[PDB]
């Protein structure tokens, strides 16, 4: 009880949990969705004309 | 978890109640029904259903 | 806070380390440096800074 303190306050329970959650990113799709209707177009909606 | 009618707990809670094993370092969650066999330490990740 | 060259712990630590206080349900940090003198329960609401 006593150690598990000690990592938490040094971080290193963040450094390793960002090690095993997502630095092996590698199915990056990350659509998360933002409800702003005031986004402009891209040209890649466009090109075909 | 404890069985039916004759709280035998199996998996590894019993492995630490029957003296089996000495530590379980592991993802394992804190409810209410495993303090009264086994202590727990302060917690180090957090999470939700 | 514990004093400098002293330890002499103020506020609501000293309280409960010199006896005074008896219980303290409060807006108090697990620490490392709180668990040699006092205890703590399990967690019951998360944060950060
Ligand atoms: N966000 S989390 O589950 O990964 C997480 C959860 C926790 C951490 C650290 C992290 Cl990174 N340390 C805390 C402890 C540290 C100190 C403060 C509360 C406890 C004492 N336990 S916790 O609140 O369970
Ligand atoms: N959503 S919250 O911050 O108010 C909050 C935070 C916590 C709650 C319950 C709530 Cl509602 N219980 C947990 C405890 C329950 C069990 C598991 C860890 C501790 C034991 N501590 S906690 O993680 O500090």
């Amino acid at each position: 009880n006593l150690a598990v303190l000690k990592l938490s306050e040094q971080g290193v329970l963040d450094k390793l949990k960002n090690k095993w959650w997502y630095d092996k990113g590698e199915c990056g799709a990350k659509d998360s969705g933002s409800k702003e209707k005031t986004s402009a177009l891209s040209l890649s909606n466009v090109a075909g004309v | 978890a404890r069985d039916a009618d004759t709280k035998i707990w199996n998996g590894m809670v019993g492995e630490l109640v029957y003296g089996k094993a000495d530590i379980a370092i592991a993802p394992l969650t804190i409810t209410l029904v495993r303090e009264e066999v086994i202590d727990f330490s302060k917690p180090f990740m957090s999470l939700g259903i």
